[PDB]
């Protein structure tokens, strides 16, 4: 068996939505931030957010809404998980006592469904009679609000429209009411339908259905002054209540795509809405009362007013003081000005909130001989992209050094003082025939700049046709220095080529050292590339130079530096190349037993691969025949997000489903098959997406630390900017902690009472098995922050073993010193 | 001759890797070094010396030369390892069982998350897998372990049934006493929970059901551990056995041993609303308790759903393999 | 594809056995002496009628390949026997056969079996399955004596006496090469021919076609009287040579 510790060194920092609301008093004004299994609660100043509260769930946060039914001072809120578990909570303070209540919870998950496309979808009605939930495909799930319903008990309606792109509740209506565009052969509809409790079905809705656009993307629920429904699109926004019907379909917004909408004015008569370049527009409705006294919609109207974050949610507080939550930026406090500036914006910025975005890569490196280690990490994507250069000194040091396109990898080679990375710029098919970018970005601010002329793929006879207004990637290898992070150099690919893989390394017996990068020549036509590139340059005088180039056939996506040759992997094939006199690579050996060689590592002559769909593989280099050998492969199935070796017996696999597992070798060594046997002997699901593992420490490490019982580190990367470490315990010491997690889970109360046990199982939508091997580090280090009767209690009876005493009794002070140790790894 | 077979080596193979942890020894890629062919080998060991040459390898060689179905795996020959031959006792070399190469199995395909079945998809699926299914039903021969372990699909979108290591002919007017363990708990017929020793090919029609449905939710229908929880599943999904559906229930080893929970009614037209109502009455049918009125492989194949598929027209399932890699 | 099982009579004189110096006569006793151990030691165990002559017909085989002055012939009797068992699903231990060999066979004979009797017979599996070409399937005359019976309609117990008849000759044509010469489907309507001529009776009466007096032909097509003949003329042979008669 294998033993493992996985701890958080900084939290996700990536917001997955945003509300507003009376939810910690009926008097003020709520902004509560969800960032992946984080509840942040804050009080709306006129300055800004004032912090009131912060509470981890057992869960990824899905469904994030308040609710105020009548008989409530103030907002409850509602909260589902990814897994399904249900909750309503309550905010309750009693004095300088801040704690949340747990009214009513339960897990939803039904035996047999199948999950939708566009994701869990909950809403919930406008006289908090029942809280609507979109999970399956060809299901409605309604958990009526009752007094009585503690367990949030509820039942399906059988759905007609299979797929649903969106669904709200309606406003003014007699019964409570859905508003749903779908997707049939026949195009996307919007229908409505009554939702009844008493009969537990639908009855016909009010409004008939309307054939909208190909891509209606958003329904909004308008409040009764206006009542009815907005749709949003990727052209149009059209407005349908009862016979009424709006369409504007203005220039400005088919350019970018629109994702988020908030209103503005309660009455309905402003709207927010955000489109992916990160465009900020006022979607305002132009009232007219007739001589009845009744007001009617009269058109729509759509003005842009500036710029911000590429925005997940969008939440306006008050004042002009509207909040940008982003995922793939920084997110925002932006004022809405009623006079523009003198460049025509509305929009000033007024605070930045770091978010590591998408870790896509990242590496440790010293930079100024500290003997600590630096993190710097490709994060972000498209205006967005950044380098964020992370260092401990008690909270986190980063520095965030703008790109404005997408980073890709990152690879520190200190002969030339620099960083290499591998980036890409969206620019648009325009009238030309060539295309222009959307903004200057790192690739086009270069010091000095080069491009690819590569005859390789130069014969082409092959047609590639080219519509105005499409989008293309356009791949570069940026050379950054390394203390003022300029962008000295930089290098575009060819047309169509993805920069996917890059290494800095020397090969052979030739003493320079090169960045070498591995590419794909992408066709939208191609299921899988079928050529492709590994191309070697020399960064010298500030210029880069082109070595040599391999071409192969197939996407180049890992490369990794192998006692002096260079191991790549291509599309199926792993390959070992040789670094000639000649300064060309050539081909020693192949292994071609794979689907898709994602992933590569290495420790000595021992290579670990990774496969898109076959797990983990144990390949090694036998010198003596100068081929590869199979010394065991992972044969569950698993869709891999990145791997690491721990050490020459236990490998590390992030899985697509936000899972964790080690695999050893059986190491019985009876027979032949059990050593071709890579057992699973690590469980654990993170909640996160691992997109890299890197070994390394940002901790002090400068002689006169005192020994840590854990040993090894690797730290990891995550999509929602969360960074962490595994790392490996004796026997004992995983007992000593296992046991005390077991202690801690029922002393410590859960938001939403939400089982440690089950948010921690392995999970798919095919399988749950219990975590095994990895000690929730997070939970250890909660021990420190409990009351003291709840650590006399947490420490009753336990005994330590296998150590100076077999049976040795602890105190509550003993583990406030062993934790408190546990702490000193990050 | 073609047809001599055990003699040629296993050197006529450059072995590409393993491909997995088979019943009677592993399972191996490899490249025809004649052809260029790409073939599996399941390597059989007789070292084991207890029983010799292992039945489940004798069971899958006498009768997947009998069969002939483009939906049934093919056995191409059998090879040797290289023999000292100073005398037959010294000889202890394995053989291997060639097979055609499938780029995929279900199991693989699914678990991994990179399938997405439309109904399209899953008719040209069904109408393969119960042809074949016909087929070694028609030549009175039950699989007895139909997992999505091994049903293998190749990226044309043929479909062929693999592992017959359990398959045993069966006889319709003399009833003959067999294994009750066969199936996997996931995919095993309910008759077998309570004991049937005496079973019908109703049993393969059962696994094949339960594949219906998992296509249609990407999750196994009926996961359980133990064999009186699968019946409780079961029977929360299609009905308690009682002797009202079931009639000769009565007479099966465990019936008053094992019950369920409740008398349950069967709820598998709601829980699958979702279902195409062609596929729905599939489903009812092959997941109907009583194996005396469950439908045959031949009913299923005159079915709304899958009687008027084509086979023509493949239409491979939709497997991402470019921004896999990147989401 | 599948390979060729069956041999001309003239073709028996080229063996193996026979090229090693071993006359005609002598290797037909062999043939009958290793058949009947197989019938017998199988009888012992219990096992189905298929079950023994599979392992019968995988021993005649055996003998057109390899000669029985170098394989001791009740080792590789005991051995198709046991794989037989597999094949046919009615399986033994081999420890079991070895016992029941044993109890059948006195002391020179068993002394074939060497030091371990068990090894001997577990060892040939590997030269049997590559004899046989790993084609384990065999069909038998039973299956179409009875396929064949079925079809007659008449006196209950006058077809009853024919079948009864004719399987008696089934059993006895396994001591011989007529395993190796004609298909079982031929071999079980020239036993039917024997029959029908001992008891005095007239199939054809009994077919859907009674006034074709060729009554086999609806049955078997293209076999000429001239290979019925012959498998007759051989059964009865063994009759004649040893002290038993027909059976009648
Ligand atoms: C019941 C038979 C079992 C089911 O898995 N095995 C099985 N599977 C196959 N392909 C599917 C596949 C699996 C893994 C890989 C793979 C590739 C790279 C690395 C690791 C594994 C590739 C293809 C086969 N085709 C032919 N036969 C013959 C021997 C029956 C196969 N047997």
């Amino acid at each position: 068996m294998s033993y493992n510790y996985v701890v958080t060194a900084q939290k996700p920092t990536a917001v997955n939505g945003c509300v507003t609301g009376h939810f910690t008093s009926a008097e003020d004004l709520n902004l509560l931030i969800a960032k992946n299994t984080r509840l942040e609660i804050y009080v709306v100043t006129a300055e800004g957010l004032r912090p009131v509260k912060e509470v981890g769930m057992y869960g990824k946060i899905a469904v994030m809404e308040l609710f105020r039914p009548k008989g409530e001072s103030k907002d409850l809120l509602f909260i589902l998980t990814a897994k399904y578990n249900a909750c309503i909570l309550e905010y309750k303070q009693s004095g300088e006592s801040i704690d949340i209540i747990t009214r009513a919870h339960g897990n939803v998950q039904d035996r047999i469904g199948r999950p939708s496309e566009t994701g869990i979808i909950g809403i919930i009605d406008p006289e908090c009679r029942m809280i609507g939930l979109r999970l399956y495909d060809g299901l409605f799930k309604v958990i009526p609000l009752d007094r009585d319903n503690k367990e949030l008990k509820a039942f399906n309606i059988r759905l007609e429209e299979l797929h649903v792109i969106d669904v709200k509740f309606l406003y003014g209506c007699q019964a409570p009411t859905i508003c749903f565009v779908y997707q049939d052969p026949q195009g996307r509809h919007v229908k409505t339908y009554e939702v009844s409790l008493r009969e537990k079905e639908f009855n016909k809705g009010p409004w008939k259905q309307e054939n909208v656009e190909a891509e209606a993307s958003m329904v909004i629920a308008v409040p009764e002054p206006f009542g009815g429904a907005i749709i949003i699109g990727q052209e149009s926004i059209t407005y349908h209540n009862g016979d009424k019907y709006l369409a504007i379909a203005p220039p400005i917004i088919k350019q970018s795509t629109i994702v988020c909408h908030n209103r503005v004015d309660p009455n309905g008569s402003r709207y927010l809405l955000g489109d992916m370049e990160g465009r900020l527009f006022m979607l305002l409705l132009e009232k007219e009362e007739q001589m009845d006294g009744t007001v009617t919609l009269k058109d729509l109207r759509v003005e842009l007013l500036g710029e911000t974050s590429i925005a997940e949610c969008l939440t306006y507080l008050d004042n002009g003081v509207v909040f940008v939550g982003s995922r793939l930026g920084d997110s925002q406090l932006v004022k809405l000005n009623v006079d523009s500036n003198e460049q025509g914006s509305y929009v000033v910025a007024m605070e930045t909130f770091t978010n590591l975005g998408p870790i896509v890569d990242m590496c440790v490196v010293d930079l100024e001989r500290q003997g600590q280690g630096q993190l710097v990490t490709c994060s972000g994507a498209f205006k967005e992209g950044s380098l964020r250069i992370i260092r401990n000194g008690q909270k986190l040091h980063i520095r965030t050094v703008p790109l404005y396109e997408s980073p890709r990898k990152i690879c520190y080679q200190e002969v030339s003082q620099c960083f290499g990375v591998l980036s890409s710029r969206i620019e648009v098919q325009d009238t030309s025939g060539g295309t222009t970018a959307l903004r200057p970005s790192a690739s086009t601010q270069a010091l000095s700049s080069s491009v690819s002329s590569s005859k390789l793929f130069s014969s082409s006879t092959a047609p590639h046709e080219t519509s105005f207004g499409e989008e293309v990637e356009v791949h570069n290898l940026l050379i950054i220095d390394q203390h003022t992070f300029e962008v000295l150099h930089a290098h575009q690919f060819l047309q169509n080529e993805y920069a996917l893989s890059l290494v800095s390394c020397k090969l052979g017996k030739d003493p320079n050292t090169y960045f070498i990068v591995g590419t794909a020549m992408v066709y939208p036509e191609e299921a899988e590339p079928k050529q492709g590139r590994i191309v070697v340059f020399q960064y010298s005088d500030g210029k880069l130079q082109t070595v040599a180039e391999k071409e192969v056939k197939g996407a180049v996506y890992s490369m990794v530096e192998f006692n002096g040759k260079l191991l790549a992997s291509i599309n199926s094939t792993v390959r070992l190349y040789e670094w000639t006199t000649e300064k060309e690579l050539r081909t020693e050996c192949n292994h071609y037993n794979n689907i898709m060689a994602l992933y590569l590592k290495t420790k000595g002559d021992f290579i670990l691969v990774g496969d898109l769909m076959r797990s983990v593989l144990l390949l090694a280099y036998k010198p003596m025949e100068g081929n590869f050998e199979e010394i065991a492969r992972d044969f569950n199935p698993n869709w891999m997000s990145a791997v690491e070796i721990l050490d020459d017996d236990n490998f590390l696999g992030a899985e697509n489903a936000f899972n964790l597992f080690v695999c050893q070798k059986d190491s019985a060594a009876t027979t032949d098959e059990e050593r071709q046997h890579l057992q699973e002997v690590g469980l654990f699901h993170l909640g996160e997406f691992v997109n890299v593992f890197c070994h390394g420490s940002l901790v002090m490490q400068n002689l006169g630390e005192t020994s840590t019982p854990t040993q090894g580190s690797v730290l990891f990367g995550t999509v929602n900017g969360m960074i962490g470490l595994v790392t490996s315990l004796s026997e004992s010491w995983y007992n000593l902690l296992l046991d005390m997690q077991n202690r801690l889970n029922k002393v410590i109360k859960s938001v939403g009472k939400i089982e440690h046990s089950f948010w921690r199982s392995f999970h798919t939508e095919r399988k749950t098995e219990p975590a095994t091997g990895f000690i929730d580090g997070d939970l250890i280090e909660s021990f420190l922050d409990i009351s003291r009767p709840k650590m006399q209690e947490v420490v009753a009876n336990l005994q330590y073993d296998d150590g100076s005493g077999m049976k040795r009794e602890a105190t509550a002070d003993d583990l406030i010193k062993v934790v408190e140790e546990l702490t000193r790894i990050h | 001759t073609e047809s001599d077979w055990g003699k040629r080596c296993v050197d006529k193979f450059d072995i590409i890797g393993i491909i997995g942890e088979g019943t009677y020894g592993q399972v191996y890629k490899a490249k025809d070094k004649d052809t260029g062919e790409l073939v599996a080998l399941k390597k059989v060991r007789l070292d084991n010396e207890k029983e010799g040459f292992p039945i489940t390898a004798i069971r899958e060689i006498k009768i997947l030369r009998q069969l002939i179905h483009r939906s049934v795996v093919n056995m191409k020959e059998i090879v040797t390892d290289k023999q000292d031959a100073l005398d037959f006792k010294k000889d202890k070399g394995a053989f291997y069982l060639v097979f055609e190469y499938m780029d995929h199995d279900l199991m693989g395909l699914l678990e991994s998350g990179l399938v997405h079945f439309s109904e399209d998809h899953i008719k040209s699926f069904m109408k393969q897998l119960m042809e074949g299914l016909e087929y070694c039903h028609k030549k009175n021969f039950l699989h007895r372990d139909i997992k999505c372990s091994n049903i293998l699909l190749n990226n044309s979108g043929q479909i062929k049934l693999a592992d017959f290591g359990l398959a045993r002919l069966y006889n319709s007017e003399e009833s003959r006493p067999y294994t009750n363990k066969v199936i996997t708990l996931w995919y095993r017929p309910p008759e077998l929970l309570l004991g049937e020793e005496r079973y019908t090919p109703a049993i393969d029609v059962w696994s094949c059901g339960c594949i219906l449905g998992e296509l249609f939710t990407k999750k196994p229908i009926f996961q359980a551990n133990l064999e009186l929880a699968q019946l409780e599943l079961i029977s929360r999904l299609c009905g308690s056995p009682c002797p009202a559906v079931w009639p000769d229930v009565i007479r099966l080893p465990y019936f008053n041993t094992m019950k369920p929970k409740k008398q349950y009614r069967r709820r598998l037209r709601e829980e699958f609303s979702f279902i195409p109502s062609a596929a729905l009455d599939l489903l009812d049918h092959m997941l109907t308790l009583d194996p005396s009125k469950r439908c045959t492989a031949e009913q299923t194949l005159q079915s709304d759903f899958l009687k008027d598929v084509e086979l023509s027209k493949m239409a491979p399932p939709d497997l991402p393999h470019w921004q896999d890699c990147h989401e | 594809t599948k390979p060729c099982w069956y041999w001309d009579k003239k073709d028996l004189a080229h063996t193996p056995s026979q090229l090693e110096g071993l006359d005609p006569a002598t290797e037909a006793r062999y043939r009958r002496e290793g058949a009947r151990f197989i019938f017998d030691v199988g009888t012992r165990l219990g096992l189905h009628y298929d079950t023994l002559a599979t392992g019968i017909i995988y021993f005649h085989r055996f003998y057109m390949f390899h000669s029985f002055k170098q394989f001791p012939r009740y080792v590789t009797g005991a051995c198709c026997l046991f794989l037989a068992g597999k094949v046919e699903e009615t399986p033994k231990k081999c420890k079991d056969i070895i016992k029941t060999a044993r109890s059948l066979l006195n002391d020179v004979q068993f002394g074939q079996f060497g030091d371990d009797p068990k090894e001997e017979v577990m060892v040939l599996e590997r030269i049997l399955l590559q004899t046989i070409k790993f084609d384990l399937q065999v069909e038998h005359p039973y299956q179409f004596l009875l396929k064949y019976a079925k079809q007659l309609k008449g006196d209950k117990n006058k077809i009853q006496k024919l079948v009864q008849m004719a399987w008696t000759f089934v059993n006895d044509s396994l001591c011989t090469t007529l395993s190796l010469q004609w298909e079982p489907e031929i071999i079980a309507v020239a036993v039917m021919y024997l029959a029908g001529r001992l008891c005095k009776f007239e199939i054809q009466e009994w077919t859907s076609k009674p006034m074709y007096r060729r009554w086999w032909e609806q049955f078997v097509q293209d076999v000429p009287v001239d290979v019925l003949e012959d498998i007759c003329h051989q059964i009865l042979d063994l009759y004649s040579q040893g002290k038993q008669q027909m059976p009648h």
